[PDB]
């Protein structure tokens, strides 16, 4: 994901 | 005016592979959707198409209740998705939110 | 594929109720974000001359329920009460809300 | 609600 692993 | 009408982008718990076939087809970025995580069960999650790729986000709710993917917190998934039809989803590229098309 | 026709986002329960008591056929209804409850989650039902509502827990594990049985998804907690009854008071099943471009119901911004 | 007070 862009905003968290 | 505000008719009521289901919203849009909300097509439940279809597969990550599913949303970016769906979204790779589409004709501009910022093409997007909301779904229902299968991998983490409970999780919303936001797919954007990007060129040739597909990226996704988590949609995060905090302790009040408030939705948000960064810092900034909303009152509503609606509200979160408008913001971003005007403000990059994304802090490390510049992706606006554009419905999908057909 | 398509997108559901029941996920309705922040609306009030009152216009839940407004909508839903135009629509024909009991089982008809909607998901919505609650409004009383900020992060949760309220299912709203035709029932005859009434609009009932459930709240849709979360546990731990983050997974989705009315009663005992446990869901992963709002998806799968609407699809598998179209057979057995979102209740355990009376016999309902979750049905879809019918488009009457007729009847509009209205928010506000 | 039908489910909880
Ligand atoms: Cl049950
Ligand atoms: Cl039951």
């Amino acid at each position: 994901y862009v905003n968290v692993p | 005016m505000i008719e009521m009408k289901p919203h849009p982008w909300f097509f439940g718990k279809i597969p990550r592979a599913k949303a970016e076939e769906m979204l790779s087809k589409q004709r501009h970025d910022g093409a997007f959707l909301i779904r229902e995580s299968e991998s983490a069960p409970g999780d919303f999650s936001l797919s954007v198409k990007f060129g040739n790729d597909v990226q996704h986000f988590k949609v995060l709710r905090d302790g009040a209740g408030k939705y948000f993917l960064w810092v900034v917190k909303f009152n509503s998934l609606n509200e979160l998705v408008d913001y971003h039809r005007s403000t990059s989803v994304s802090r490390n590229q510049q992706i606006f939110l554009r419905d999908i098309e057909q």
